[PDB]
């Protein structure tokens, strides 16, 4: 089987910058034999490139490519937000065919403070006894961004959700949102509980206590 | 699973390079362009070549390196039925392969004739002369020329013939030429295309050689600029005239290889996604362009002589054998350096009937090789227990007769015979195997389906292009006839019968199978016209 | 013009067999070749299997060579795929493309039809609207979310007030946790927005048939 494997795996540019990815095969490819597809999130992948130099139908000129033999490489002219996507290459030199790493292509932005909105359980959840405490971190860059959960004074670990929303095309922002899960009997049990955002925007966790009150 | 390949693939080029360029190119096509609105002969030649001929010539690379087989288990793979295609092919070549080589012989008896300073043909004054004899090329049929002569009087003898019916005694100094001719096919086609796909590298390379020498050899020539206007002065009134359309369609039909079943053979050895189509027109371009450029070489020497000669131009300017053992070796001994000319000249003949005769051969042995694995593991003993059939029965064409037996088949052995024979491979293939199956077929090779224009051609263009070959043919046909000899109704029955000898097949082949085969009738047709699939 | 439409798939235990479906439409469907590429959770694209116009020629990946068989109807213009024995690595999207030009790739895709092959049994997700504090002070746009928990297999519609608000609507993905998805979304609308207009988390379900709606007051 040829192996395609592309890098970077995630790469942030921001509009109007130059981008380049490449794909790299574990045996040669005949250069009108590989092509390149652009998967948008939630989207169906759709054919970009052909032959390694060719733009698709209502591809934009912006688009470029190039390489031969056993290394080919997609590259931007100038970036825009309609071009974050995970960008997919392909050989059809032999079978079985085969499909590269993929290049996940996000617009880079402004750093921004995450919104931190934590929730308690519902009072239709604690009936089977289940108590999830949930904590919202909402449009904020970059991407990584770590919770903090602590019931009382003490973090705790286990049996937490992390959910990471993918970058949205509106302020190209991201957002996160953790689940606590315990027990009803065990929930009563300790009376504050609080989760904090540890990110790059500010050396202080940002924190959300809570309490039945 | 499992079938030898090409070395190199540049093997399998030339190799049909080779088996495409012959003595055709130089003798014919400059002929048509002289005798058709000179180079405005092109449009109808171009467009006859682009949907008759190219589509014909494609398809039989594509068809036969797709099924992978020789020409009979081709057509016994694609269409059952219709395997007598295959069975006629091949025997095309087997009747083509008596007559041919004897041009190849006549190119190495005179290519050993002319070691000297001194070439024969240029004098009157020899043994062999007559009265009648002229300096060069005459109106009147009655004096031939001193090159006419020698070809006719001396090398042939043909004068010692009578007609057919009289071959006279053999010529051994021509069975001598046309035996070093077939060991040159033995040793070449010996180990198979291993061996012929490496030889081709001379006999195909060789020619363009000799015509780039030639070709600046003619162009530097006083008058040499005269040729090229009888060559390539467009008339294009001929355009409107149908009777050029025709020798467009046939000229571009017969200069590809198609209904031999050589294509067939030499690229089912090709590796199976091995790009044909690239291969299919790349080749066929430098057919044709070989042909426009051989056209130079041979009209630029034409000049110099109704220039130097004082030669009629209409005389000089001919078709067939006429051209090239009498016509240009006699302006080449006016040339200074003449032998060395000559000498190149004669050997480019042969390597040009070379690697075409490779591939006529190839096709019988890939064929039977494929159909029979007595004779594929036995080969090298089949070509001799071949070539013996042919160089035994070859004498015949050594004779003092020799032409007339060589006309004979000329005109008959591939006649409308590989005609009806492409034909029904055309219809075969694009109704009865279907183009659909077909278009896929390529996709699964090259990788990509063959465009609408293609399928077209195949399916409509490339039927009636035979047919308008094939009726024209015999709205203009006329019992054989060479000089002022007339051969006789007996002749002509037994040129039929060698061309009814091959397509007789593919309905006796269809008959054969059909009887073989159980179930009522739609039952017994579909299941003779099921693919080798599975 | 040209539409791929892709049918069938959804949950299967491991071992059991399922057939997929693409319909074609907007082209000559016995002219182009076709091939189904499959897409795993984790967004890894696989070529699965590739059948030519008259699919007289078949390819398959090592991994379902001989497990799936990819059939073809050029009357009725639709590419199958006749899975058996699915495995749990056979999870993924499959997509219908074309698929003919080798050169050219694959021009056009489909919607795609979503595969889960785990021997889990269907869930119902268990939703629960999320109150925030009622801690002062209230800030100049508050938060609320709705919590989508212990649900199997995806999907999940989740919209707020039937779709009618998307501004600042963030719905999280699922997460697959000991064989259940939780999944969560959060919406910030002004902060007499809510609750003096009615905002209600909807929650969609098809595999177990649960519509539901949850809104609350910060009781
Ligand atoms: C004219 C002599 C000197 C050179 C030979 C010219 C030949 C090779 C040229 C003339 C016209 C050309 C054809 C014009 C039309 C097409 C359509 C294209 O989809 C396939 C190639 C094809 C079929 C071309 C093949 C090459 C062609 C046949
Ligand atoms: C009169 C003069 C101009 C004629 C010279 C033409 C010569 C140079 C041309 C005519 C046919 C050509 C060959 C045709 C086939 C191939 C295929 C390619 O894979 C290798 C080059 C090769 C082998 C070409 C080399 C150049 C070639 C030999
Ligand atoms: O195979 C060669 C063939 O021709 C020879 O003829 C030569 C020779 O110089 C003379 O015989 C004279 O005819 O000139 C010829 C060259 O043009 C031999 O005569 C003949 O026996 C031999 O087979
Ligand atoms: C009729 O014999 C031939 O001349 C054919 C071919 C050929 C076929 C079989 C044999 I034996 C020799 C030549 C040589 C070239 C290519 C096709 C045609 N010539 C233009
Ligand atoms: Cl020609
Ligand atoms: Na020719
Ligand atoms: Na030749």
């Amino acid at each position: 089987e040829n192996v395609l494997t592309q890098s970077p795996a995630i790469m942030s540019t921001s509009p109007g910058e130059k981008v380049t990815m490449t794909c790299r095969a574990s045996s040669s490819v005949g250069s009108s034999y590989l092509h390149w597809y652009q998967q948008k999130s939630g989207a169906s992948p759709k054919l970009w490139i052909y032959s390694t130099s060719n733009l698709a139908s209502g591809v934009p000129a912006r688009f470029s490519g190039s390489g031969s033999g056993t290394s080919y490489s997609l590259t931007i002219s100038s970036v825009e937000a309609e071009d974050a996507a995970t960008y997919y290459c392909q050989q059809f030199s032999g079978y079985p065919l085969t499909f590269g790493s993929g290049t996940k292509l996000e617009m880079k932005r402004a750093d921004a403070a995450p919104t931190v909105s934590i929730f308690p359980p519902s009072s239709e959840q604690l009936t089977s006894g289940g108590a999830s405490v949930v904590c919202f971190l909402n449009n904020f860059y970059p991407k990584d961004i770590n919770v903090k959960w602590k019931i009382d004074g003490s973090e705790r670990q286990n049996g937490v959700l992390n959910s990471w929303t993918d970058q949205d095309s509106k302020d190209s922002t991201y957002s996160m949102s953790s689940t606590l899960t315990l027990t009803k009997d065990e929930y009563e049990r300790h009376n504050s509980y609080t989760c904090e955002a540890t990110h790059k925007t500010s050396t202080s966790p940002i924190v959300k206590s809570f309490n039945r009150n | 699973d499992e079938r030898e390949t090409w070395s190199g693939k540049v093997d399998f080029l030339l190799s049909v390079i080779g088996f495409a360029v012959d003595l055709a190119n130089v003798w014919r096509f400059p002929y048509l362009c002289y005798k058709n609105g000179g180079g405005a002969f092109l449009v109808p030649y171009g467009i006859m070549l682009a949907v008759g001929g190219i589509p014909l010539f494609y398809m039989e690379l594509a068809l036969g390196q797709h099924n992978r087989k020789g020409a009979i288990t081709c057509w016994g793979r694609l269409v059952p039925l219709f395997k007598g295609i295959g069975y006629a092919v091949v025997l095309i070549a087997f009747y083509v392969d008596f007559y041919y080589n004897v041009i190849i012989a006549w190119s190495l008896r005179f290519f050993f004739a002319s070691f000297t300073n001194s070439l024969p043909w240029t004098s009157c004054n020899n043994i062999w002369n007559t009265p009648n004899c002229r300096p060069f090329e005459g109106h009147v049929e009655g004096f031939q020329s001193a090159a006419s002569e020698y070809f006719n009087r001396y090398i042939l003898e043909l004068n010692r013939s009578e007609g057919i019916h009289d071959l006279g005694a053999i010529k051994w100094d021509m069975a001598l030429c046309l035996l070093i001719v077939y060991l040159i096919c033995y040793f070449s086609l010996w180990k198979g295309i291993s061996t012929s796909g490496k030889v081709v590298w001379f006999t195909a390379l060789f020619p363009y050689a000799v015509l780039l020498i030639l070709l600046i050899r003619g162009l530097t020539l006083p008058g040499s600029f005269l040729g090229i206007q009888y060559y390539l002065t467009p008339n294009f009134s001929a355009i409107y005239k149908a009777e050029v359309w025709v020798d467009a369609a046939t000229q571009v039909f017969f200069s590809l290889g198609p209904g031999f079943g050589v294509l067939l053979a030499y690229a089912s050895y090709n590796k199976y996604h091995n790009n044909v189509y690239k291969d299919a027109l790349l080749t066929s371009f430098i057919n044709s362009a070989t042909s426009f450029i051989a056209g130079f070489v041979i009209f630029s020497v034409l000049g110099y002589m109704a220039h130097t000669l004082g030669v009629r131009i209409e005389d000089v300017a001919t078709e067939g054998p006429g051209l090239v053992f009498v016509v240009y070796p006699a302006a080449i001994a006016t040339m200074p350096a003449s032998t060395f000319w000559a000498l190149i000249f004669f050997m480019m003949l042969a390597t040009l009937g070379l690697d075409s005769s490779f591939g006529g051969s190839e096709a019988i042995i890939t064929a039977l090789s494929d159909e029979f694995p007595k004779i594929k593991r036995n080969r090298e003993l089949f070509v001799a227990g071949l070539f013996s059939l042919y160089f035994v029965v070859g004498l015949a064409s050594c004779t003092q007769g020799g032409f007339y037996f060589f006309h004979l088949l000329d005109r008959y052995a591939a006649g409308y015979s590989i005609l009806v024979a492409v034909f029904f491979e055309a219809i075969a293939v694009s109704w009865i195997y279907g183009t659909n199956r077909f278009s896929e077929d390529i996709r699964d090779m090259i990788g990509f389906p063959p465009g609408r224009y293609w399928q077209v051609c195949w399916r409509f263009v490339a039927p009636i292009f035979l047919l308008f070959i094939t009726v024209y043919g015999l709205i203009g046909y006329e019992p054989l006839t060479y000089a002022d000899y007339v051969y006789p109704s007996w002749a002509n029955a037994l040129g039929w019968c060698i061309a009814g000898s091959s397509v007789v097949m593919i309905p006796a082949v269809a008959i054969f199978k059909l009887l073989s085969t159980p179930g009522s009738l739609r039952q017994r047709f579909t299941i003779l016209t099921t693919p080798w699939r599975d | 013009e040209v539409q791929l439409v892709e049918s069938g798939g959804g949950l299967v235990k491991p071992g059991g067999s399922l057939k997929l479906s693409c319909a074609a439409s907007g082209f000559t469907f016995s002219s182009y070749a076709m091939s189904w590429v499959r897409q795993s959770p984790e967004k890894r694209l696989e070529w699965v299997a590739e059948i030519s116009s008259g699919g007289r020629y078949i390819y398959y990946s090592d991994t379902v060579t001989g497990r799936f068989t990819i059939s073809r109807d050029n009357a009725r213009n639709i590419l199958h795929l006749e899975m058996s024995s699915l495995r749990s690595e056979d999870t993924a999207m499959y997509y219908c493309a074309r698929g003919e030009v080798r050169q050219r790739g694959f021009d056009y895709w489909g919607q795609g039809t979503t595969l889960t092959v785990s021997s889990a049994k269907t869930t119902a997700p268990s939703v629960y609207p999320l109150a925030p504090v009622c801690g002062d002070t209230t800030g100049s746009s508050v938060t609320l979310g709705c919590l989508v928990k212990g649900y199997f297999p995806e999907p999940v519609t989740l919209t707020w007030n039937s779709g009618s608000l998307s501004s600042g609507v963030h719905t999280f993905p699922a997460v697959l946790q000991s064989d259940l998805y939780t999944l969560s979304s959060s919406v910030t609308v002004t902060s007499s927005t809510w609750p003096s207009q009615s905002i209600t988390c909807n929650v969609a379900h098809p595999a177990s048939s649960t519509k539901v709606d949850k809104k609350i007051e910060p009781r």
